[PDB]
RNA sequence: CACGGGAAACAGCAGUGAUAAAAAUUAAGCCAUGAACGAAAGUUUGACUAAGUUAUAUUAAUUAGAGUUGGUAAAUCUCG
RNA sequence: ACAGGUUUGGUCCUGGCCUUUCUAUUAAUUCUUAAUAAAAUUACACAUGCAAGUAUCCGCGCCCCGGUGAGAAUGCCCU
């Protein structure tokens, strides 16, 4: 890979990213699903959580 | 190995199977014997005999002996607590003076089985790496599934150049 | 309860070799180390320096060495705990009586 | 409503241990609460909870 | 009632009936051989040595368990049918955890179908022998139980290795073990080799499968053909424990019990062919007014 | 045995050095936050901001 | 001869050539020194020709290489430690040390040669199938009913005030494309 | 090899033979090689289908759940898995990739029947 | 050890002089994985994937050429 | 090492040197194809291209992967 004190292309300069296109339906469906998704991952890593103050206090 | 006069104890095999296994808490191990008498008999034997192997299977345990300091022999412990154990060995066989230190500063053969046995649940059968820590390692060797190519060239179609081949025309 | 020394010291016993610094004991440790070509184990020495409050260690006694939590400087590791065996005058451990090599001094009875 | 798999670990456990309460394995959202990411972050130092 | 073979009575008899031949017991084995130790020993350290290789061969002769037949599985977790779309192969997932059991492994499987079920007692087998390889298993099925090898086989007697074969490779409650086992005790009843398994630990399978299918014609001439009263006499004590209440049992029971009495009336009611147990009685008696 | 001596003395130097010189040339964000409005281009970053945010 | 092998290692030729001793009996191989180079040649027989002096197995073409006869299989591995010989150890051409190797191991497969197969104990020690992995669970409740196992593998139609603030945000570089999931796949 | 920060993760490292791909899942550190060293072997997968056509993973879910426990982060893939296994919820993007193929069933299927006409 | 000084850095991927007994493409994509940001679609990645070049090593056939023939050590005749 | 040749008119003894085994580079002679792997003289100088971006600002990242073995008896192991 590059590195902080090396120098940035010729072609990378007059190049800022151009974004990918928005639709609306997938991407509010998308937002809720993972809002969810992330609910219910968060839950089940503060059971893991329960778990690993089982197993080493009860060590 | 010919010289020394009982070599069979520089063997490898003398040193794992003679077996007295130390405690935790013992860190220091002083031997204090004498030269002259037959009172001090079956403890020059000790050393001459059991050392070795007490030793080889307690590398972190300093052993020292001194002669001829006390008129009689005997063991010192130090241990980790402070606590100085001492144990009085004169007219005492060899064997008995092994398995004396074995039952004062032991570890269950249970305790020592189990240990082995973390230990070696340590190694799991199921995990893939090199041939050093497991067994099977990229799975080119596993049944069911695919042969490697480095013995068995897989049909045409699975191969990159092939679906290259075909996206581009 | 937290006191310790990251050094694998935690006790030993060693000679001592020398008293020329101010209350602080040179320690002679001796450990069996095993020669892998030979199978064979030898003294192997190593020079300690150990703290003395009553600056009591005369040169060839037998001192049982107590690791020191906080080292006190580079070298100095160590605290003498006790001293097993002084040198010229030693009692029996086991029969509490003052003793010169296998000469009782003071006998039973 | 416990994932499926979980939820037959959970279920075969329980059954083994020698419990047989059928009851659903509920599992609760309460803590699980996220600020949507237009919520701003306080910059200021870790909270040390003593 | 609960008959069974872990239950004392049919293993002290299965022991019993058994017997220990040192020299089947503990055979030359194919092997890496290496060079013979030699020791001088006194009178009473070579009993001593005698008792501790039996010591030893009994723990050989330790029977495996018969297990009667598993029912096979089939249960859904979950189902997404929006997971059907994509149109891939079967994903097996295996849980490995070196303390648990191996009855108590999960062995998960997610089809095309995007359903979510459980893998079945053959699936689950070569699945925990791939993640957890054990010496003796095949994970794609041997072509050796194919009954032309099978057979080509047992012409050259060899059914100790087949029985050997199927216990290390399949598993005690599986569906083949019971069928090439009981196809074992099959080829050994039509050609009248009981005694190959006689030292064997493959024996308890034998007179198990042989007291239940309710034929011990070659099994007590066999055993009355080697001079051996106390083993017909223990598989007919056999035959009465797992059979209490039947015609033969209850009567030759109640009338009257020992060797002659009990061998020669479940001789007479048990039917299939009683000539050849009679003469065979008859064979042994004037055999033992011969000798004595 | 192991050991090994040897000193590094403008290894803290350029520490010293570093730091003064950070705090002392710290951009202020007047000059720092200002942006070139025609070319969407930062004189100080030189970070063109992104294609949304025009 | 066709491929059928007993018949040549019954046969009177045979009995009288190699005699009641080995193959490769008297075969020997010829080398640089006192130790032979550590494996041996490729193959001794290539194109239409036999190089020099042949291995046992091949200089007489009349033996086959199958995994049937037990004869001619059995004298390249060893009696009693029951392990194949090292092409070096006879002498044979490595191509059918090979083609040796997968003919003896077809043979052990088919019960067609003997091996040593050992006494290892059942897999489990304890086997209770009495565990909820093995017999049926309990179906869930969102089984019984069909429903999907979560809130969200339906697909809902959002708000069109929320859709047309997402398109407020969007204006210029918005593609919106309707989301109904046609529920059944297949096609050509 | 010490590095300025970074989490533990549990990932897919990427052994092979060169079109016949096979992964490890793996405990390591997010800055450290790919197939490089890790803290612990957790489980393995199997891309191509073997005899019987069945992609093979092998996964402990104790230790998976002892790190997640610990605060791992999971990587995308990890999460197809874990997901398609039931052990956790599918992913969002399952159902979404669902939905972009089902449309575009649905929209070749008319495009099928467009050509046929 | 870089505050400073010489001075203007491929020991990233390609490629090029000089030098050495030592000679891969100034090649294609982020499709798989890992990484960086991201709420998220996703964007970038000479890591990597798939190629391309080489008898440098194994596998396999389509492919026959090299060394040796006093002794150790397999194998020789007539001339010069 | 299962060892072999080689001191003397000759025999032992001591004793090096060499051969027979395996691997890697380069070279000379030859070489049909594909597959798998590995690709390396040179801490000598470097033409041209590219290897760090992402993202509604800020911010996060930018020898992390990747290269090399120059240097240092450096260091493995273990607190
Ligand atoms: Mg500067
Ligand atoms: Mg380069
Ligand atoms: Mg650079
Ligand atoms: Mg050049
Ligand atoms: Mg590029
Ligand atoms: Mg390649
Ligand atoms: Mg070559
Ligand atoms: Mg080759
Ligand atoms: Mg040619
Ligand atoms: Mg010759
Ligand atoms: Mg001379
Ligand atoms: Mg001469
Ligand atoms: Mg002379
Ligand atoms: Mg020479
Ligand atoms: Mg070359
Ligand atoms: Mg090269
Ligand atoms: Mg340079
Ligand atoms: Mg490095
Ligand atoms: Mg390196
Ligand atoms: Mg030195
Ligand atoms: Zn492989
Ligand atoms: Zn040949």
């Amino acid at each position: 890979r590059k590195t902080r004190h090396d120098p940035p292309a010729k072609s990378k300069a007059g190049r800022v990213a151009t974004p990918p296109a928005v639709d609306p339906t997938e991407f509010f469906v998308l937002t809720e699903r993972y809002r969810q998704y992330r609910q219910t991952v968060r839950a089940l890593r503060l059971e893991f959580m329960s778990e690993v103050r089982k197993k080493l206090h009860e060590a | 190995p010919m010289k020394g006069r009982f070599p069979i104890r520089r063997t490898l095999q003398y040193l794992g199977q003679g077996d007295v296994v130390f405690k935790d808490s013992v860190k220091v191990m002083t031997v204090n014997y004498n030269t002259h008498g037959e009172l001090g008999e079956g403890a020059r034997k000790f050393v001459f005999f059991n050392i070795p192997q007490i030793q080889y299977k307690n590398p972190w345990v300093q052993i020292t002996m001194f002669k001829n300091m006390t008129p009689s022999p005997f063991l010192r412990f130090y241990l980790d607590s402070g606590e100085q154990v001492l144990v009085d060995v004169e007219s005492k066989s060899n064997k008995e003076i092994v398995e004396h230190i074995r039952k004062i500063l032991g570890k269950n053969e249970e305790t020592l089985e189990k240990e082995e046995q973390e230990k070696k649940q340590l190694s799991h059968p199921a995990h893939f790496g090199p041939r050093k820590y497991c067994l099977r390692e990229c799975m080119c060797e596993v049944e069911g599934q695919v042969p490697c190519p480095g013995l068995v060239p897989l049909p045409k179609e699975m191969t990159g150049k092939y679906k290259a081949a075909l996206k581009a025309t | 309860s937290i006191a310790r020394s990251s050094v694998h010291a935690k006790w030993v016993v060693g000679k001592v070799i020398g008293t020329a610094m101010q209350k602080t004991a040179k320690v002679r440790v001796t450990r069996l180390v095993l020669d892998p070509y030979l199978l064979k184990y030898f003294n192997k020495r190593k020079t300690y320096f150990a703290h003395d409050a009553l600056q009591q260690c005369t040169v060839g006694d037998i001192v049982l060495l107590k690791a020191l939590p906080v080292p006190r400087t580079k070298h100095v590791k160590h605290e003498l705990a006790e001293i097993i065996f002084k040198v010229g005058q030693v009692i029996d451990p086991v029969t509490g009586k003052p003793c010169a090599g296998t000469t009782y001094l003071e006998s039973p009875i | 409503p416990y994932p499926p798999l979980l939820r037959a670990m959970i279920l075969a456990q329980r059954q083994k241990y020698g419990d047989t309460s059928t009851e659903e394995p509920m599992l609760n959202l309460e803590r699980a609460r996220i600020d949507p990411w237009d919520y701003p972050a306080k910059l200021e130092a870790k909270t040390k909870t003593k | 009632r609960k008959p069974t073979f872990m239950d004392e009575e049919v293993q002290n008899i299965l022991i019993k009936m058994t017997g220990l031949d040192l020299q089947k017991i503990f055979k030359p084995a194919l092997q890496e051989l290496k060079p013979p130790t030699y020791k001088l020993m006194t009178q009473a350290q070579l009993e001593e040595a005698t008792k501790q290789a039996v010591e030893a061969a009994k723990v050989r002769l330790k029977m495996p368990p018969v297990l009667e037949e598993r029912a096979p599985i089939n249960d859904v977790l979950a189902e997404d049918k929006i997971l059907e779309g994509t149109e891939t192969a079967k994903y097996v997932f295996t849980d490995i955890s070196y303390s648990i059991p191996h009855r108590e492994r999960f062995i998960v499987v997610r089809e095309p179908s995007g359903t979510l079920r459980k893998a079945s007692w053959e699936e689950r087998d070569r699945m925990i022998q791939v993640y957890f390889p054990r010496e003796g298993r095949r994970i794609l099925t041997p072509v050796i139980f194919k009954e032309e090898n099978l057979q080509t086989m047992y012409s050259q007697d060899q059914h100790v290795d087949v029985l050997n074969l199927c216990v290390a490779q399949f598993e005690p409650d599986s569906a083949e073990y019971i069928k090439i086992h009981h196809h074992t005790y099959e080829d050994i009843d039509k050609c009248g080799k009981y005694d190959l398994l006689r030292s064997t630990r493959h024996f308890g399978g034998m007179a198990w499968y042989f007291v239940n299918k309710k034929k011990i014609d070659g099994l007590l001439i066999d055993q009355i053909q080697r001079d051996l009263v106390s083993d017909a006499t223990s598989l007919v004590h056999l035959y009465h424990i797992l059979h209490p209440x039947x015609x033969x049992x209850x009567x030759x029971x109640x009338x009257x019990x020992x060797x002659x009495x009990x061998x020669x009336x479940x001789x007479x009611x048990x039917x299939x062919x009683x000539x050849x147990x009679x003469x065979x009685x008859x064979x042994x008696x004037x055999x033992x007014x011969x000798x004595x | 045995a192991r050991k090994k001596v040897r000193p590094r003395l403008i290894a803290e130097l350029a520490r010293r050095v570093r730091a003064l010189r950070e705090q002392r040339e710290r951009p202020r964000d007047s000059q720092r936050y200002a942006l070139d409005y025609e070319t969407m281009m930062r004189p100080h970053s030189g970070n063109r901001l992104p294609m949304r945010a025009w | 001869y066709k491929d059928e092998p007993w018949k040549y290692l019954d046969s009177e030729e045979y009995q009288n050539r190699y005699g009641s001793r080995p193959v490769w009996a008297d075969y020997r191989r010829n080398h640089k020194g006192g130790i032979p180079p550590q494996r041996t040649r490729k193959m001794c027989i290539r194109g239409n020709k036999v190089a020099g002096n042949p291995c046992p197995i091949c200089r007489d073409q009349k033996l086959h290489v199958d995994f049937r006869n037990v004869k001619l299989l059995e004298q390249f591995v060893c009696a009693h430690t029951g392990i194949i010989f090292h092409a070096p150890y006879t002498g044979v051409c490595m191509k059918q040390h090979k083609k040796l190797t997968q003919a003896i191991q077809k043979a052990r497969d088919h019960g067609l040669l003997r091996y040593h197969i050992p006494q290892v104990e059942p897999r489990d020690l304890d086997f209770s199938t009495t565990h909820g992995a093995v017999s049926s669970t309990p179906p869930a409740p969102t089984l019984v009913s069909g429903d999907p196992w979560y809130p969200w593998y339906s697909w809902k139609q959002p708000p069109e005030r929320e859709l047309s603030r997402l398109r407020r945000l969007y204006q210029g570089r918005l593609r919106e494309e309707s989301g109904p999931p046609p529920e059944l796949m297949p096609e050509v | 090899r010490a590095y300025r920060g970074g989490h533990l993760t549990i990932r897919l490292a990427l052994g092979g033979c060169t079109n016949r791909p096979f992964y490890r899942i793996v405990a390591a550190h997010s800055k450290c090689p790919r197939d490089g060293r890790f803290v612990e072997q957790l489980g393995s997968y199997d891309p191509l289908p073997n005899s019987h056509g069945e992609k093979l993973v092998a996964l402990n879910f104790d230790r998976i759940r002892h790190w997640i426990g610990c605060g791992a982060h999971l990587s995308k893939p990890v999460e197809k898995l874990l997901g398609l296994s039931g052990f956790y919820p599918l992913h969002p993007m399952m159902i979404t990739n669902a939905e972009r193929l089902r449309r575009k069933r649905a929209r070749e299927v008319l495009l099928a029947s467009q050509k046929t006409d």
